[PDB]
């Protein structure tokens, strides 16, 4: 029997891009976005325009 | 299954004709570089379903 699909939180590498607004965090975390309609999501892909 | 694959499959020929684009524009005067950015897709289940 199948008791789950489940997610391995572990960390990457790092991979310098040389932009401005790019973030990386190095443990735990998450960043904090807030959607139209007033959800709040948690992420970590950090690339963001302005 | 098949479709799983063959997202990503198509996902990796876009990066390939931005990356082209550029290499062929390298020699002009006021060209601005093109980059692709991806993102996942999730159904109400939890696999997930490709690129």
């Amino acid at each position: 029997k199948v008791a789950g699909i489940t997610q391995d939180f572990t960390d990457g590498t790092t991979t310098n891009t040389g932009r401005g607004l790019d973030v990386a965090i190095s443990q735990n975390g998450f960043f904090r976005l807030v959607d139209s309609n007033g959800s709040v999501f948690y992420s970590r892909n950090g690339q963001f325009k302005l | 299954s098949f479709s799983q694959a063959v997202s990503g499959l198509n996902a990796a020929a876009t990066n390939l004709d931005v990356i082209g684009n550029n290499i062929a524009n390298s020699a002009t005067y006021g060209f601005k570089s093109g980059t692709a950015s991806f993102a996942d897709m999730f159904a109400g289940s939890k696999v997930g379903l490709g690129v």
